[PDB]
């Protein structure tokens, strides 16, 4: 009991000291997967308002090993030691599927583009309002105002 | 991917739980 409540305080210490990767770390800590789940689609939301995922020093060492340049030496040892075991490629495996989204946007792959996004909002973890800012960012200005796709019957029922 | 849908799999059966305990009431 105790210890729980000692990482919550350690959270809100991190929000104040702007070292956003370390306070969702210690949300993970105090038992309650509920509220990392919650701060998930939160930056989620962030992230599509910067059209791109955050970069940060610290952020560009332990993500660097799935994601071009960004390795950059002289991080606390702690961060070094740990991210061997490649965990962190597997527990970022649905941001990076968001980051890369928009990558395959620009990159004129909107064929692929589509499928990225509809596999992430299959997940039934969206209640309604992170469904509501999906489809006036991407699904239905980009994606379905614009004719260039071949529908059936059934094609149009399961939508 | 594997592991996000297992961790959302298991708040959701945790959400059904919660849900049994407070039918219970």
């Amino acid at each position: 009991e105790i210890a729980k409540e000692i990482y919550t305080t350690l959270g809100n210490q991190m929000l104040s000291a702007h070292n956003i990767i370390e306070s969702i770390a210690n949300f993970s800590r105090a038992g309650k997967y509920e509220l990392v789940k919650s701060y998930s689609w939160l930056l989620f939301e962030a992230s599509c308002m910067e059209g791109q995922k955050l970069d940060d020093p610290v952020l560009n060492a332990i993500v660097s090993k799935n994601s071009p340049a960004e390795d950059d030496v002289i991080i606390p040892q702690d961060i070094l030691d740990c991210v061997v075991t490649n965990s962190m490629r597997q527990t970022l495996a649905p941001y990076a599927v968001l980051s890369q989204f928009y990558e395959l946007r620009d990159r004129e792959d909107w064929g692929q583009a589509l499928r990225l996004l509809l596999l992430l909002i299959e997940f039934p973890y969206l209640p309604k309002h992170y469904l509501v800012l999906l489809v006036a960012k991407f699904l239905y200005p980009i994606f379905l105002l614009d004719d260039k796709k071949l529908m059936d019957e059934d094609s149009v029922a399961t939508v | 991917s594997l592991r996000s849908v297992f961790a959302t799999s298991k708040e959701f059966d945790g959400p059904c739980q919660n849900e049994i305990d407070l039918l219970f009431s």
